């Protein structure tokens, strides 16, 4: 009784502001209860010689952090899950908790400029120690092709454009950038073969 | 805001089983029936053995 | 498409539509880019002794063409949609053909058009070193409205982005900053558009000439080149087909004067669509059913007259 | 009787063809499980069907004459709901070799999976044989934990444990206990001995059997502090607590 | 136009840590709600019994022959009757003789032998129910009978139900949802149409489990209205049930009136009125899927007489 | 089991796209019970290769 | 409990433990290399 | 800061998601009984080994 | 600065949706069974506590000048300490010191009943929550 | 939308559609709106938090954040007439309505 | 709400120890990790006192 | 609502109580004894006798 | 001190709109008729302070 009341006692405490952002962090405690109550079991102290009200709050307990393997092959179903939501829809309003504000509302930076246009900041960012054998030769021969886009050093070809979001496909890489090469190629020689004939012309 | 939770340094790694004190009166008058290793009773520095016999 | 306001919240034939629409997702999946791996190639569409046209086919999802007329005496280009979802192919054309990119002629302000219009300038100017916006300052409506048509068709990434037509040009007041952003090139086109007057020096006695043919949208623009029988239409006239009157701001009846404000051009004046395929105005005349009704209903006495396409713009 | 026998449906409709392919792990076994056997409008169990009731004559004849092997491979063939009767011979066959195992085993297959026919008196008390057998103090501890039941069993379930087998059991537990000197253990059993008012319930259980006589005579019948003194038991009781009270005094000093 | 505020593939270079924890099942405690009833249910009406074990095992020889916990001995309810006549006078404990009252109520119930108001009457009618008397039955007593009655039909549910109420015993919050869906069941088959009222009314102020009432006893005492006064009363009456219970009523009424009309005992009479307006209240509850009147005439009647449009 | 508790709710927390499988390899106490299990003289009559034949383990 | 001591706990603080940012700054400095007078 | 996404999950986090979830009641794993040589194998038809 | 207000990839940090708590109605039937119950223990000790006061006042009138046995005073005032009637054992315990009749055991035993063990159960059950820490909170006001 | 560069600030908003609270309502800050923030916030922490025992405040506590922010957004402006109309927007007491009030009481004396 | 609490409070408030009632609520404070961060980020690195 | 009816039904509950309380006081006996000097006085704090054991 | 309590209330209009408006569609969504006899604690037809709250 006095164990499981401290259980009870420690997980009803609320915790500090900024850790009840979510929710209350210290209900996990609860989860305990089965633990305590196998621990019961297998010392032979019977669990019906417990309070009213502590078996009422183990129960809640039980009911909060307990499922058996039978219930469990069918938890999930989307017949239940559904019913879930739909019941909260209905009556959110009874049983809900909700039915700090500085956390979520702080100004944060904004990429005024497109991505390709502006590499993202994100993206851009992405022997024994303690005894103190460099460079020991390290053979890599005795033991066991990239693809760029085409236009990385071309006076014609802009530095900036939509074709940088090429630089982040891998499945297919080499085939698309196969075909982006070609059509760079193509589109080139014909502007280069339009100057001559205006020019001619 | 320090907390408002009590503190407690970390808990000795140091054996306190292997790790010998010097004697106490109690265990000086109890020694006659308490258990020990043989390094227990052959301390280089607290030879309770010797006390024993004494 | 529009907001939902607690109407539209609590309407049943709302989820009942989006149901049946768009299947078990309630959302449309919107028109995406098209990706690298299926992109053509600019062809050369004509070459006459005094400008030439190169363009794409299917540009977009929406299957907008892009257009671009090369002056081949002053080096001169100028794109007549910025449609294209591959800009920098363009700009890689332009860069070896020794071209410059003077003006973009917005035709209207739909986004099918105008989507692509930021990442045009941008890549243009950079290449270039300003670029110039010809536009009917009639649709600042759908200007203002680009956002909400993003959202809808899922091209977040020029949600975003404010159009250079809205950037304060030499028609509006200019900012004041402090003692401790002006575009100069951008032109507005007027309504009243003139056979005599209203066009623009495309250089070496070329002029381009421009027609307002509202009913697809408010501040519709056509371009025409009374010289080598050539006229870029755009939401219009298709190869057998009209422009939507199903959008905001859009009217059977402007459009269907729109559509008789072709009546004097020659027969072998050759029509490039803001989509699809090019066909010519005397098939238009002979073949198309629209203009047919058009003028039929003219025949028998309508005296409001109205016409155009509910399913599709290509 | 004639009526027995369940019939099964098609997979024809794609919609039932997606049906099947999205049922659970136990659809046939739970389905067949629950349109077969279930509880009666009356409350009475399913127990009683003709075509497995010689089944279960055997099985109660083989747990008898204690072949519990037997017994076993016999109960496996059970398709219905067996007899309360039918755990009580498996549990009493049980008893002799102390295997508290097998008999735990037992309960808990009849307990919460066959509407707790096997929570009987009886079988606890069976139950409780086998761990006094086997001197499992933490088995005898968990049988008069579920003796004592929950709410569920005792008030949804309406299944629980009659007072005189409450008694007999709560009483072979607290000899044992007092017997090997598990002083907590003792103290809770007789803790919910006195919660129950249940001490003198041998006196009761006497004077019940000679009520039984008196009534099977055809004469009155009455309970009172008198009658209860009338009984053997508590006289003699009486007549030696003299000498356990000074017992008492010579272990105490 | 008026700006609106801007809200918010994931690359394999990236952290590849959660965004953020989810609470669902700790902010909405939702209670366990199975469209199936329980298995281990004990589908009927619990008598308690709590014997004196003395009087208990000097009585086993007869009461072996009465139904105990889930046990239904199909002994004939008259070697029942004649043991307790024979035997309950002899005994001289009267809680002991209540109880054993109502077990024999109870087995006769269940053997439909009717006749037990007739021991009723012997024994337990003068000390509770004959006249002003504060002789309080045990509720295991007043259960029994109850019970009795409602299966073999008889008036005097209405007489003790009367007695049960706040003013008198006061047992009638003590009551289970079964005890009262038999009950139902019963005034509705007899069609006592004011006792059925009584019954509802009494039932919303226990507080009993309105929506777990076996749903083909609300449907016979449904059935079973046909006053005005208390066809309005039942028509304010069915908001108190659930949404999804008024349309398993709904279905089960048509298909007792139609295919499951077997199933009753007795065949359920015709209320189309009833079927009627139990529909219409299923399909609202469920988605959508004057002196100065004749005043005035009698002043346009004089008037167009002045016209003489009236000759 | 405080620890096996804490260990098996790491699958909620587990990073995006990838899974986790657990391998518990614990001492635990098993009887031999000579009573149920006995130790007995080999029949005078001992068994053959018939009795361990196919279907001989039904 | 939950949240082990050692975290906010400040007489378990680890006195070894180094900061953030410093070590991937070492790590990041580029050293030029020892320029000798002949190799 | 910008861009800053955590190596490591929270303390409140890991919480929260241990919280959201039930417990499995075999993981005890508790056998002081035994073993039954002669009914475990031969339980009931529905829940049988 | 106007908001909108609106409303195949799965969440797997997301967990199952389990039906876990109990209904409104649950609460108050279990509200209503503990408030039963902490009656019945009331009505137990207050009867207890009636019928020790009436044996207390029958013993007295029969002893206006007749003299008890001490043990039955000694049981007496162990029992009337027991259910709390401290201040009516004082006499009984005094005047059997007085006569002499008190022993080791005795002074400890009526010490000990001194404490209220009924009173302290009936505390327990039903205004301690049955709490053993609060139950001596709760004892020591008396 | 025409604005300018530096004018023009816009509001990220998200609500949660089962709970029914704001889970972001921030505001679109370049950096030198950003670093001004951090400046107040740096200097008014290294005081603040010394003075005050936070026991229910918090440690994380904004002070004065929304006037803060309502003095970042101008402060990051450009042009007078943005900065204007910021401050009608917060508040009104911008120079026009400020000059209003002015007025009334300048009419109001003379009565 | 116990009078034994009021005055095991008023005890312990004068033999000068933490109140019990303090306790009621659980305060992690800021670790010295979180403060050290803090201040070598706020000093950008703290090339000076390293 | 019914705040008014529920207060006064635990205002005469308290009274009531007290009131019994009162009557058992009043009839009960109250002894203090100092160094044999035995005073018996009722609940009022009339002096019923002063004798000595 | 009082300005910055004004401020926050300020830019908070439209959400508050915006919650109410949403409060709105959560009460349309919630059981029709009086509150089922499951999720119900009070008595229906009687207050919960009524002296005659049990029969
Ligand atoms: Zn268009």
């Amino acid at each position: 009784e006095l164990y499981l009341r401290s259980i009870m006692d420690h997980a009803n405490t609320p915790t500090s502001e900024p850790l009840q952002s979510f929710a209350n962090i210290n209900v996990v405690e609860k989860k305990k209860v089965p633990l305590v109550l196998a621990q019961m079991d297998e010392l032979g102290v019977p669990r019906t010689h417990l309070s009213r009200v502590l078996m009422d709050e183990v129960e809640d307990s039980l009911r909060k952090f307990q499922t058996y393997r039978s219930r469990f092959y069918e938890w999930g179903r989307a017949v239940k899950q559904f019913d879930f939501i739909e019941f909260r829809r209905r009556n959110g309003w009874l049983y809900d908790l909700h039915l700090a504000v500085a956390t979520a509302e702080i100004p944060a930076f904004f990429n005024e400029r497109p991505a390709w246009e502006r590499p993202p900041l994100e993206e851009t960012l992405y022997g024994d120690i303690y005894y103190d054998s460099l460079h020991d030769r390290s053979p890599t021969w005795m033991n066991e092709r990239y693809d760029r886009l085409y236009g990385v050093n071309h006076p014609d070809i802009a530095k900036i454009g939509i074709r940088r979001h090429l630089n982040v496909e891998y499945v297919n890489r080499k085939e698309v950038v196969e075909r982006d090469a070609a059509l760079m190629k193509k589109t080139l020689s014909s502007g280069r073969r339009l100057r001559h004939r205006v020019e001619s012309s | 805001t320090l907390h408002n939770q009590r503190s407690a340094a970390p808990e000795s790694s140091v054996s306190q089983s292997h790790t010998v004190n010097a004697p106490t009166v109690d265990e000086c008058e109890m020694l006659a029936e308490r258990w020990g290793t043989m390094n227990y009773w052959h301390n280089d520095t607290f030879p309770r053995l010797v006390v024993f016999l004494k | 498409s529009y907001t939902p306001n607690l109407t539209s919240l609590t309407n049943q034939v709302n989820r009942s539509e989006r149901l049946r629409k768009w299947g078990s997702v309630g959302v449309p999946p919107g028109f995406p880019r098209i990706p690298r791996l299926e992109a053509k190639g600019i062809a050369i569409l004509h070459e006459s002794p005094k400008v030439i046209l190169a363009g794409r086919s299917r540009c977009n999802n929406f299957d907008s063409n892009q257009y671009m007329l090369i002056n081949k005496a002053t080096k001169r280009c100028l794109l007549v949609d910025a449609s294209d979802d591959w800009p920098d192919d363009w700009a890689a054309f332009i860069g070896a053909s020794d071209l410059t990119l003077t003006h973009v002629f917005l035709t209207h302000c739909h986004i099918d058009n105008i989507i692509n219009l930021n990442a045009f300038l941008t890549i243009c100017g950079s290449r270039q070193k300003e670029i110039g916006v010809m536009w009917c300052p009639a649709e600042e409506c759908w200007v203002q409205n680009f956002k909400r048509s993003c959202e809808r068709y899922g091209r977040f990434e020029e949600m975003h982005q404010v159009l250079p037509m809205m950037c304060r040009s030499l028609y509006t007041p200019q900012h004041l900053v402090d003692p401790v952003h002006l575009r100069r090139n951008d032109v507005l086109l007027s309504a009243a558009t003139n056979r005599a007057t209203s066009f623009i020096d495309f250089g070496n006695g070329v002029l381009l000439y421009y027609i307002f043919s509202p009913g697809h949208s408010p501040g519709h623009m056509m371009l025409h080149i009374p010289t080598e029988r050539i006229l870029f239409s755009g939401d219009l006239l298709f190869f057998n087909k009209v422009g939507r009157v199903d959008l905001p701001w859009a009217t059977g009846v402007r459009l269907a004067e729109s559509l008789r404000l072709l009546e004097a051009l020659p027969d072998n004046t050759v029509v490039v669509p803001g989509h699809g395929r090019m066909t010519t105005l005397g098939r238009e005349r002979r073949e198309n059913e629209a203009l047919q009704q058009c003028y039929q209903r003219q025949e028998i006495g309508k005296q409001e007259v109205s016409v155009g396409f509910n399913e599709g713009y290509l | 009787p004639n009526r027995v026998g369940l019939n099964a449906a098609t997979l024809d409709c794609r919609g039932r063809i997606y049906r099947w392919l999205r049922r659970g792990p136990f659809f046939q076994v739970d389905n067949y499980f629950r349109r077969s056997v279930k509880l009666n409008r009356d409350g009475t169990l399913p127990t009683d069907f003709v075509h497995e009731a010689p089944l279960m004559r055997k099985i109660i004849r083989l747990a008898h004459r204690g072949h519990l092997k037997a017994a076993c491979e016999e109960y496996r063939r059970v398709t219905t709901v067996p007899p309360v009767e039918v755990y009580r011979a498996l549990t009493a066959c049980c008893v002799p070799g102390a295997k508290l195992a097998d008999a735990v085993s037992i309960f808990e297959d009849g307990n919460s999976k066959l509407f707790y026919v096997s929570r009987d008196g009886e079988v606890l008390h069976n139950l409780m044989r086998c761990a006094i057998a086997a001197r499992h103090r933490a088995r005898i501890m968990w049988v008069y934990n579920v003796m004592r039941g929950r709410f569920y069993e005792n008030v949804v379930v309406r299944a629980e444990v009659d007072l005189i087998w409450r008694y007999r059991i709560a009483m072979i537990a607290l000899e044992y206990l007092l017997d090997h000197e598990c002083a907590e253990e003792a103290a809770a059993i007789y803790s919910y001995l006195v919660e129950e008012e249940l001490l003198r319930c041998d006196v009761h259980v006497r004077v019940g059997l000679h009520m039984r006589e008196a009534i099977a005579a055809g004469k009155p019948i009455t309970l009172n502090d008198d009658v209860m003194n009338a009984t053997s038991l508590v006289r003699d009781a009486t007549a030696v607590a003299p000498e356990v009270a000074r017992e008492l005094q010579r272990r105490h000093a | 136009v008026n700006p609106d505020t801007s809200p918010m593939h994931w690359h394999y270079n990236l952290p590849q840590g959660m965004e953020r924890p989810h609470s669902v099942n700790r902010t909405f405690a939702a209670p366990f709600q199975s469209n199936h009833s329980l298995v281990n249910k004990y589908r009927g009406v619990w008598i308690e019994f709590d014997m004196h074990p003395a009087f208990s095992v000097a009585l086993e020889p007869q009461l072996r022959k009465l139904p105990r916990g889930r046990t239904l001995p199909k002994t004939p309810a008259e070697e029942v009757i004649a043991d307790y006549t024979a035997l309950a006078p002899l005994v001289d404990d009267e809680k002991t003789r209540d109880l054993w009252l109502a077990k024999v109520f109870q087995h006769c119930a269940f053997q439909r032998c009717g006749g037990a108001m007739e021991l009723w009457e012997r024994y337990c009618h003068q000390r509770f129910t004959a006249e002003g008397a504060t002789a309080k039955p045990p509720l295991s007593l007043v259960k029994s009978v109850l019970f009795y009655c409602n299966k073999t039909d008889n008036s005097g549910w209405r007489a003790l139900f009367d007695r049960c109420l706040k003013d008198g015993w006061n047992y009638t919050p003590l009551f289970d949802t079964a005890q009262w869906s038999f009950m139902l069941k019963s005034i509705g088959r007899m069609g006592d149409e004011d006792g059925v009222r009584a019954v509802l009314e009494e039932m919303l102020d226990v507080q009993a489990d309105l929506d777990r009432v076996e749903a083909r006893s609300v449907v016979i005492a449904l059935n079973a209205v046909t006053n005005a006064d208390v066809y309005e009363f039942v028509k304010k009456y069915l908001f108190n049930f659930g949404e999804r219970k008024v349309k398993f009523l709904r279905t089960t009424y048509s298909d007792l009136r139609g295919h499951g009309a077997g199933k009753l005992r007795i065949p359920l009479k015709e209320n189309d009125n009833m079927y009627y307006h139990v529909c219409w209240h299923s399909s609202i509850r469920s988605p959508r899927q004057n002196a100065k009147i004749d005043d005035i005439v009698k002043d346009k009647i004089e008037k167009w007489k002045a016209e003489g449009l009236l000759p | 089991t405080e620890f096996e508790k804490r260990m098996y709710d790491i699958r909620h927390w587990l990073h995006r796209q990838t899974s986790c499988e657990f391998h518990t390899i614990y001492r635990r106490n098993v009887i031999h019970d000579s009573a149920v299990f006995p130790t007995e003289h080999d029949p005078a009559t001992p068994t053959t290769h018939e009795h361990h034949r196919m279907f001989s383990f039904a | 409990a939950n949240i082990p001591r050692s975290v906010w706990d400040p007489a378990q603080h680890n006195p070894n433990w180094s900061d953030s940012y410093g070590h991937d700054i070492t790590n990041r400095r580029a050293w030029p290399a020892r320029k000798w007078t002949v190799g | 800061r910008m861009g800053y996404i955590p190596r490591y999950t929270p303390w409140e986090w890991i919480a929260i998601q241990e919280a959201d979830q039930p417990l499995i009641a075999e993981q005890i794993r508790q056998d002081n009984i035994g073993t039954s040589y002669f009914f475990s194998l031969n339980r009931y038809w529905r829940y049988k080994a | 600065k106007t908001t909108v207000p609106s409303y195949k990839p799965q969440n797997q940090w997301e967990g199952v949706y389990y039906y876990s708590g109990i209904t409104k109605r649950q609460r108050h039937l279990i509200l209503l069974h503990r408030k039963r119950e902490r009656e019945a223990h009331m009505r137990s000790f207050n009867i207890s506590r009636a019928s020790v006061l009436q044996r207390l006042e029958q013993l007295s009138g029969d002893r206006k000048q007749e003299s008890l046995p001490p043990h039955v005073r000694l049981d007496l005032a162990v029992r009337l300490a027991q259910h709390g009637l401290y201040q009516q054992a004082t006499p009984i315990v005094d005047e059997l010191h007085h006569q002499k009749a008190l022993h080791a055991g005795h002074y400890a035993l009526l010490i000990n009943a001194l404490a209220c063990p009924r009173l302290g159960q009936r505390i327990l059950h039903c205004d301690a929550q049955c709490d053993p820490a609060l139950t001596y909170k709760l004892l020591g006001d008396e | 939308a025409s604005g300018a560069p530096d004018d023009q600030v816009q509001m990220q908003t998200d609500v949660d559609a089962n709970s029914r609270e704001v889970l972001s309502a921030r505001y679109l800050f370049n950096e030198r709106r950003l670093q001004f923030c951090d400046r107040f916030q740096n200097f008014f922490q290294s005081k603040l938090e010394n003075s005050a025992a936070s026991d229910s405040n918090g440690h994380e506590k904004q002070h004065l954040f929304s006037l803060m922010e309502a003095c970042a957004v101008i402060f990051g402006c450009e042009t007078e007439a943005a900065r204007e109309t910021y401050y009608r927007m917060f508040l009104g007491l911008d120079s026009e309505t400020l000059l209003e009030e002015d007025e009334a009481l300048r009419n109001r004396i003379a009565d | 709400q116990n009078k034994f609490d009021i005055m095991r409070r008023e005890d312990r408030l004068s033999k000068g120890e933490q109140d019990l009632t303090e306790r009621n609520t659980i305060h992690y404070g800021v670790p010295i990790q979180q403060i050290v961060d803090e201040f070598v980020f706020r000093h950008r690195n703290a090339r000076g006192e390293r | 609502s019914f705040r008014y009816t529920n207060n006064l039904i635990g205002a005469l509950k308290h009274r009531l109580l007290l009131e019994s309380s009162y009557r058992e006081i009043a009839s009960r006996k109250f002894i203090g004894n100092c160094r044999g000097v035995e005073v018996v006085c009722s609940g009022y704090g009339t002096v019923l006798a002063v004798q000595l054991t | 001190i009082v300005l910055n309590e004004q401020l926050h209330t300020v830019k908070f209009f439209d959400l508050k709109i915006g919650d109410a408006i949403r409060d709105i569609l959560q009460l349309l969504q919630r059981e029709t008729g009086v509150g089922s006899s499951v999720n119900r604690d009070t008595p229906v037809g009687i207050s919960p302070n009524n002296p005659e709250r049990r029969v």
